[PDB]
């Protein structure tokens, strides 16, 4: 499938 | 309604796609992947960078937490095999040139190189069939290597004297650096059979007779290439700098071996901390460790040595680094021959180039006279130590790739005795430079990572595929 | 209204800052190791029984860990003498120990779950009898030490 | 007719229409088993779904045929083909028609007698009949106006007891809420501007997120003009729809606009007419998706923050640069504002149908349908870097870290251009003969469809507001694209008869697909299907009847499926692409999908048998339908080992199969002369499941799928859409085994089977009261099923913001069950190990103990579907007035949802992956859903 | 060295007019009155896009070449509101006058 990328905190 | 339409009308007749316009294809595709995602992944298993305290994207890269479902190489494994390798097939279905038909199989060896160096198998004899075969096998490692030079040693061989015709990205048609391409990769190829130990007699002759010749290239073997536009980028620029956020902060084995020997390289891809002005490296696998450790306010972004993404929009994609050239040629004459000079002359010209690849030319005696002088190399181990230790240095923000496997068969940089959580409460029982086995670690049998997992689509798809194994068994050559 | 749930023994689990007196010849003396506040962490056992909890002091004083007994009900928790301590080769008794919700003041004058209670430590060859006390940490860098 | 003898539902326009609904679908959303219906989302106004007997096609065509007037239309979906980052569904092509318009709705649910329409009928054929000239006692005018509310529903459940931190411990600048526990404190928060910065009561806002949405509004004007003659009728008809939704400002705007002129003219033996009709629409989305959205960025809001407060950009502290957080989010106010999603389209479609009876029993009809698409689509994004990167704390005070790094801003506009034709030529032949009866149809039918787009793209604007092609200095990129491809077939229908009671019918029908390989275009398809009426009983039951039924459809392939290609060299590489041309040099690729021009057509074999009863005084009746589907030999592009040279090779599937119930049962409990009560209650079960999948390419191969992540697969065995996860390792007795030095629990090595996409039942459940004029109905639908992934539940673990993670009070924790993994051979110890204050925010966001599949989500639901509340005049007070009917009607929609206990997160009814099979996939933080109500009133001239 | 380009332009106008005429007959004489609205709204774009140098000499498609593609888009709106009166007056079919 495709990418996601995390978050920031 | 005619219903002969069903040509489809947005991509040429077959007749019209030619080989010289197929070919441009393969090496753009390989380093794709060994100038993108392997690089990039490379580059936490030879420790030059972590993560970033504020943002997430390699954790499980860093932490050893990934797994096969990870698909991590899953994009790099499409791209050399059903880009690179069927357009390379392609090419020599349609062309006769031998001097095409030689920078394809340089291309395509290098491509096979590049997957057996990540998953010791590799699909090879059975590959690219199609239809016909939907489920090649995945040879063993030394058979692909052992073949991908046979292939070479018959391609050099069908040589008539005529020119390439075909669009070279890499060489612009010069047959003589396509040559030396080859032998580098013999260089490479021919020590990882000696350091496993497998036909170590006659590929060591083999070793010293090319180093005779001295018939490799020059400059670098590179994509020059990329423009900093969209879709036209390096790779790794591409997915880090503009496709996320700034995920990369400099490792601490890069740092402190950078701090000792007083080296001005530390400045090239590395920025000071933003609080202190200083060059700080992140202990391996140690992110949210060291935030538990110090306070969160107190490990941001701000404590540590971020990676710098400014030289890298338009930067090659490397295949083989000139200084790793002479690194290795340095290493032939140390162990192999006996000249205690050509290995000198030898391993102060890799650091010539390297210094002079980034920003720094004339300064490369700031690290040959004081400290990394070979003067001060006692034993021959003491020598080797110091050249393999400059070929990983050299590699940074080069050849990832080539570093992790380089690390992996010399086993230089050593690995620290000490805990990531020990180097972090003393900091003299670390020797600066040695690598740390990460903080977190999810290996079950500890230590540093060793492969990649087998593709997924490959695990799903191909029931030959070999059983997973975790990260800490080698490839074929590592012991 | 969902219920976000918990452990058997979550509102006594907690992160602390505590302080370590000593009774001494009756008296009691603040803080006689000059140690200042430390940390220390109570939480729930894997099996998740409302009768035990974990104290753990996380290294920074005795170097201890045990099981205590909880009372969940009267948020206190002690040992029937001298138990087995985790960290290395040692016993530890525990008693009179409470969790006392909002009863604490932190540093900057909020209401904080204050932690008490007595310890005592079978290689201490003095003899002595400790009392750990302190407050839920708050999470603000100023209730910090 | 209604001697048919497979499951059918007739709905009358008054129940389509009653709900006010700006579409022709939503309406019917529980009330027709076997007919699943759903919206993308709650955006004005996305595609909608409809699916009959669960899912045939892998992937993606699953619509049923929509046939009007006796010509098929056009139900294209417009929706963004990347819903990681750019979310947005811009309408079906069922819904452009009007509503109003329709007198009657009749949805065939079988696919054993489908000669007389084509091959896209295998998915069920939902035939749409207009209204038509009527003499009446005014001048035939019926005007609609309409008015409504959308207020949202469904806000994720929030933990109200931690504010603005991570790990534990207060910060200034978060996106989540992983700090300290609430106290009264005045704590800083924020970016510091120009040596000051905003002090607040660390409290909590329960309201903030709920506060920040508005009340969607929408106005509708409905006309229709109406006569007819013994000779002659003729319809006219305009509707138009405005729709603002309820995220602030117009980004979530939807115009309808539709005219229509439909007459026919009778002379001799001869009958002519035509039906025209023009379709506007205007879209703007308020994107979707995991970058610089508007939800994304407001659900990484920390439960202190008021929200609303963001919204004035003259305090300083709202600006971009100094937004209070620089966390792969900007204010939500600023992205409504600033960023363009626009969609505009103008269609065209009609007929002419020309009928001639003759010689006592024959009539000829020649049908000639067109339908004719344009559509434009401008969208953009500012160029964020130069207007606020240098000199900020969000900008360059967060480096390569920056939120608009690259964000240079991109603009681009396509213009896509859509064509189908279809022509038939009938001669149908209807005679008695004594008790019997013979009517038999011959024809030939012919399509042409023809799709076409233009696409250019700017990146890095120079102006960095101004969208246009000329605003930028670097390269721009061009694509163009068309598709074309043609049908024909003959097909003959016939229909026997013996007296009032027993019915036989026999279709053939043989096509000729441009899109399969030359030497095999050909595939014929039979059926046959019974009917009979056992009412031959000398009052108390009113009807009875038995089905029967046992046919084939064949289908195509999609098109250029067959021979080799080479592409312009492009490689995909994660987040980003290397394409060609570089440098100076153009270069072409082996395509990556075999095509085989050995392929077989598909088809799909049927068998169904039903029963229909009516008792006493037509106050009590059922409908049961026994069913079995099998798509074989389907075309499709199958998942390959890229070690083979390519990734795909398209070959004929295997089967898949659907079988299952259909129930209908209502009644009329009290049916007095003032008063009437009904209740109705229909029931669906299908069992979806993939029988084969070619053995050579694995058995296995991806519908959708992160990377990485979460994937739904077709599998061998199982049924269609089965979910892989992440999942925690467990030692033999069934303890999560848990990491010795963190106490976070340890992946399982292999994913993860969690669960499909169906339904395990859907049923809904309806009454009708009516009184005098009064009328009153009420419909719940019913869901009971399978599992979808939600990025809402997703970003709100991972955000500290769902209640789910204020569980523990986050206290340091052990895993209740857990075990530590310890030369050659394992052993397990009980863990000691808790998960510490500082790894509480890791524990949630990566899943809890159930890890990556945490994220999938019970698909069930009870929902109050409509409620439609009708007043219609005495006639008695409309005689000193110009009106014939005044109908004042008060409804709402979409107004409560039950989802079990696990769900406290969305509205199931939604996707980000369009209305066919992928959107099954789930949600990826697409808008949340709407409650809607509003009033209509009728006045008939 | 070859050349491929393509453009599609999109027009529309809209015009609406809302009107009262009054024709009554006296005393030989005729008045014809009529008042009326009009509102206009005329628009254009287009989308235009070219490649140059084509790779494959015959094929002519945007994918066709190594060189940079030359893109360009337009779009007029011009709007119009009008009131309007004709008077005309007649006598027994021999003088008609209008205004
Ligand atoms: C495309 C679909 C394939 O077309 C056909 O089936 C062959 C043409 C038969 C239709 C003509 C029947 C005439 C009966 C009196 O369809 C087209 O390309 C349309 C071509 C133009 C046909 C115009 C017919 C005018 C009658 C008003
Ligand atoms: C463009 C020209 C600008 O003029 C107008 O705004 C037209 C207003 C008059 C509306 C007359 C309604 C007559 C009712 C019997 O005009 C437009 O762009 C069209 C805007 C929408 C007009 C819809 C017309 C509905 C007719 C059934
Ligand atoms: O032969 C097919 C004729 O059947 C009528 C029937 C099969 O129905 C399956 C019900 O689940
Ligand atoms: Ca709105
Ligand atoms: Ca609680
Ligand atoms: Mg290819
Ligand atoms: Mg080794």
């Amino acid at each position: 499938g495709g990418g996601g990328g995390g978050g920031g905190g | 309604c005619d219903l002969n339409i069903n040509d489809d009308p947005n991509y040429p007749m077959n007749d019209q796609v030619t080989a010289d316009l197929i070919f441009p294809s393969i090496s753009a595709s390989i380093a794709s992947a060994v100038g993108g995602e392997i690089y990039n992944y490379a580059g936490f298993f030879a420790q030059y960078y972590e993560q970033k305290p504020e943002s997430n994207q390699y954790n499980t890269l860093c932490e050893y937490t990934f797994t096969e479902s990870s698909q991590q190489m899953d994009y790099s494994y499409r791209i050399l095999f059903a880009g690179a390798l069927e357009d390379a097939k392609q090419v020599l279905e349609k062309t006769t040139n031998p001097a095409d038909r030689f920078a394809t199989t340089i291309l395509r060896a290098y491509a096979f190189q590049i997957m057996v160096d990540n998953t010791s198998d590799s699909p090879y004899s059975e590959a690219l069939q199609g239809n016909a075969n939907a489920t090649p096998k995945w040879d063993t490692g030394e058979t692909v290597y052992k073949g991908i030079l046979g292939e070479i040693d018959a391609a050099e061989a069908a040589l008539d004297g005529s020119g390439m015709d075909v669009p070279d990205l890499i060489f612009n048609k010069n047959i003589a650096q396509w040559k030396g391409f080859a032998n580098a990769l013999r260089l490479r190829m021919y020590l990882r059979f000696i350091d496993a130990n497998i036909d170590a007699a006659s590929y060591t002759e083999k070793v010293k007779t090319l180093v005779q010749n001295n018939e490799f290239f020059t400059g670098d073997v590179k994509l020059d290439c990329f423009l900093d536009e969209t879709d036209k980028r390096n790779p790794w620029y591409n997915t880090n700098a503009v496709g996320l956020t700034g995920n990369h902060c400099a490792a601490y084995p890069l740092v402190s071996y950078l701090s000792s020997t007083g080296d001005p390289r530390i400045a090239y891809g590395i920025s000071k901390t933003d609080a202190d002005g200083k060059y700080v490296g992140q202990l391996p696998g140690g992110k949210t460790h060291m935030q538990s450790i110090l306070g969160t306010d107190n490990w941001k972004n701000k404590n540590v040595s971020a990676i710098d993404y400014s030289i890298g929009a338009t930067k090659p994609v490397y295949f083989f680094t000139q200084a790793e050239l002479q690194f290795l040629i340095a290493e032939v004459y140390a162990r192999f021959h006996n000249d205690d000079a050509n290995a000198k002359s030898a391993y102060e010209a890799g650091v010539t180039a390297d210094f002079a690849v980034r920003g720094f030319a004339g300064q490369e005696n700031t690290i040959l006279e004081g400290a990394c002088a070979w003067s001060a190399a006692s034993t021959q181990a003491d020598k080797l130590n110091l050249i393999y230790m400059q070929k990983w240095v050299s590699l940074f923000y080069m050849d990832h790739m080539e570093a992790w496997s380089e690390i992996r068969r010399t086993d230089c940089p050593k690995l620290s005795s000490y805990s990531a959580a020990q180097i972090q409460a003393s900091e003299s029982v670390y020797t600066p430079g040695e690598l740390v086995a990460p903080w977190t670690n999810g290996l079950e049998a500890g230590g540093l990572m060793k492969r990649m997992t087998y593709p997924l689509s490959a695990r799903q798809q191909n029931v030959n595929t070999p059983a997973g194994v975790p990260g800490s068994t080698p490839v074929w050559w590592d012991i | 209204d969902t219920e976000p749930g918990g452990t058997a023994v979550e509102k006594m689990a907690g992160d602390w800052w505590v302080t370590v007196n000593a009774f001494i010849d009756g008296k009691e003396v603040e803080d006689p190791f000059g140690a200042g506040h430390l940390q220390m962490s109570t939480y729930n056992t894997a099996s998740n029984s409302e009768t035990e909890m974990w104290l753990d002091d996380l290294g920074n004083f005795w170097e201890y860990k045990l099981k205590v007994n909880v009372n969940y009900a009267a948020r206190t928790f002690s040992t029937t003498g001298f138990v087995d301590n985790v960290t290395y080769e040692s016993k530890v008794k525990i008693t009179d120990g409470k969790v006392l919700e909002k009863a604490a003041t932190t540093p900057s004058g909020m209401p904080a779950d204050s932690i008490v209670y007595m310890v005592q430590f079978d290689d201490d060859e003095d003899g002595l009898t400790y009392k750990v006390s302190g407050f839920r940490r708050t999470g603000f860098p100023a209730d910090d030490f | 007719e209604k001697a048919l003898g497979y499951a059918a539902t007739s709905v009358g326009g008054e129940k389509i229409a009653e709900s006010r609904t700006s579409d022709v679908m939503s309406s019917l959303a529980g009330k027709i088993a076997g007919v699943q219906i759903s919206s993308t989302s709650s955006d004005p106004g996305a595609s909608n779904s409809v699916i009959i007997r669960g899912v045939s096609s892998l992937s993606g065509t699953n619509q049923p045929l929509y046939v009007v007037d006796g010509v098929p239309l056009n139900n294209s979906t417009v929706y963004s083909t990347d819903g990681l980052n750019s979310g947005y569904d811009f309408g079906n092509g069922a819904n452009a028609i009007n509503p109003d318009d329709v007198a009657n709705m009749t949805i065939l649910k079988g696919a054993a007698a489908t000669a007389l329409y084509g091959s896209r009928a295998a998915n069920g054929v939902v035939m749409i009949t207009t209204k038509s000239g009527r003499k009446e006692k005014g001048v035939g005018i019926e005007y609609n106006g309409g008015v409504q509310w959308s207020t949202v529903l469904r806000l994720p459940e929030f933990q109200n007891e931690f504010g603005m931190g991570w790990n534990g411990n207060h910060t200034e600048l978060e996106n989540g809420s992983w700090g300290p526990r609430f106290d009264g404190s005045m704590q800083l928060w924020g970016n510091v501007y120009n040596n000051s910065q905003k002090l607040k009561p660390y409290v909590a806002m329960p309201d903030n997120i709920k506060d920040f949405f508005d009340a969607g509004f929408r106005y509708s004007n409905s006309l229709s003009f109406n006569g007819a003659t013994d000779k002659s009728d003729y319809y006219v008809s305009f509707s138009q729809i405005s729709d603002d939704g309820m995220i602030p400002t117009d980004a979530d705007s939807y115009d309808k606009y539709t005219f229509s002129a439909r007459g026919s003219h009778k002379a001799g033996a001869l009958t002519f007419s035509s039906s025209l009709n023009y379709a506007y629409q205007k879209n703007n989305f308020a994107t979707t998706g995991q970058g610089l959205s508007m939800l994304n960025s407001l659900y990484q809001t920390p439960r202190d923050i008021s929200i609303i407060g963001l919204e004035d950009q003259n305090d300083p502290f709202n600006t971009p640069g100094y937004y209070y957080t620089p966390y792969g989010v900007m204010n939500p106010y600023y992205i409504l504002n600033n960023y363009l999603n626009e969609y505009e389209s103008e269609r065209f479609y009609g007929k002419f149908q020309l009928d001639y009876e003759f010689l006592k029993y024959f009539k000829f009809t020649y049908r000639m349908g067109l339908d004719t698409t344009t559509g434009q689509s401008d969208k953009g994004k500012p160029n964020l870097y130069a207007l606020y990167y240098e000199g900020t704390p969000n900008g360059e005070g967060q480096g390569s870290s920056s939120p608009f790094s690259g964000e240079t801003g991109q603009y681009s506009e396509q213009i896509t251009r859509r064509r189908e034709i279809n022509q038939d030529i009938m001669v149908n032949f209807n005679m008695p003969v004594n008790d019997f009866n013979i009517n038999a149809l011959v024809g030939f039918n012919g399509n042409e469809r023809k799709v076409s787009y233009q696409y250019s793209e700017v990146n890095d604007l120079t102006i960095p507001t101004w969208f246009n092609l000329k605003n930028s200095g670097k390269t721009p990129i061009v694509e163009q694209h068309m598709e074309l491809r043609r049908l024909m077939g003959v097909f003959g229908q016939f229909e026997g008869s013996w007296k009032n009671m027993l019915y036989l019918t026999v279709t053939a029908r043989n096509d000729w697909s441009s899109t399969l390989p030359k030497e095999n275009r050909s595939f014929f398809y039979p059926g046959i299907t019974g009917s009979f009426i056992f009412s031959e009983l000398l009052d108390v039951i009113t009807f009875g009847k038995i089905r029967a039924s046992w046919g084939k459809t064949g289908n195509d392939a999609d098109v250029y499926m067959v021979n080799p290609v080479y592409a312009q060299s492009s490689n995909r590489i994660p987040f980003g692409s290397l394409t060609f041309p570089l440098g100076g040099v153009n270069a072409y690729s082996a395509g990556n999908v075999l095509g085989s021009n050995t392929l077989s057509p598909e088809m799909t074999t049927e068998s169904e048998v039903g029963l229909n009863m009516a008792f006493f005084k037509n106050r009590l009746s059922f409908d049961v339908s026994y069913y079995n589907r099998n798509t074989d030999k389907q075309i499709f592009s199958l998942a390959m080992d890229p070690a083979s040279g390519y990734t795909a090779q398209n070959m004929n599937l295997g089967k898949i199969r659907n079988r299952g119930i259909e129930l209908l049962i209502s009644g009329t409990p009290i049916r007095t002369k003032d008063f009437s009560w009904e209740l109705t209650w229909n029931f669906t079960k299908n069992w979806s499941k993939v029988i084969s999948l070619p053995e050579e390419l694995g058995g296995i191969t991806t519908i959708y799928g992160l990377n990485g992540g979460t994937s739904m697969y077709a599998i061998t065995g199982m049924p269609v859409g089965v979910f892989k996860a992440q999942v925690a390792e467990r030692d033999p007795q069934g303890r999560i085994v848990v990491n010795s030095s963190t106490g976070l629990p340890v992946e399982a090595s292999e994913f993860g089977i969690c669960g499909d996409m169906n339904n395990k039942y859907q049923m809904g459940v309806s009454t009708n009261l009516k009184y005098k004029g009064i009328s009153l109905g009420i419909d719940f639908d019913i869901r009971q099923g399978g599992v979808m992934y939600s990025r809402t539940k997703d970003i709100n673990y991972f955000t500290g913001n769902a209640i789910q993670t204020a569980y523990n009070d986050r206290n340091p924790l052990i895993v209740p069950n857990s075990v530590n993994k310890i030369g050659e051979n394992v052993t397990y110890v009980e863990n000691t190990t808790p998960i510490t204050s500082s790894n509480i925010y890791k524990y949630w966001g990566d899943g809890g103990s159930d890890m990556g599949s945490c994220f999938l989500v019970d698909k069930s639901y009870v929902k109050l579907r409509s409620v439609v509340l009708g007043w219609d005049l005495p006639k008695r007070w409309l005689a000193k007035t110009p009106f014939q009917a005044v109908k004042v009607s008060a409804y709402g929609n979409n107004l409560f949802v039950w989802t079990p206990s696990s769900n406290t997160f969305i509205d199931p009814e939604m996707t980000s992956f369009g209305n066919d099979l992928e959107g099954n996939y789930g949600e990826y933080t697409a808008n949340p859903s709407s409650r809607r109500f509003g009033f209509n009133l009728m006045v008939k001239f």
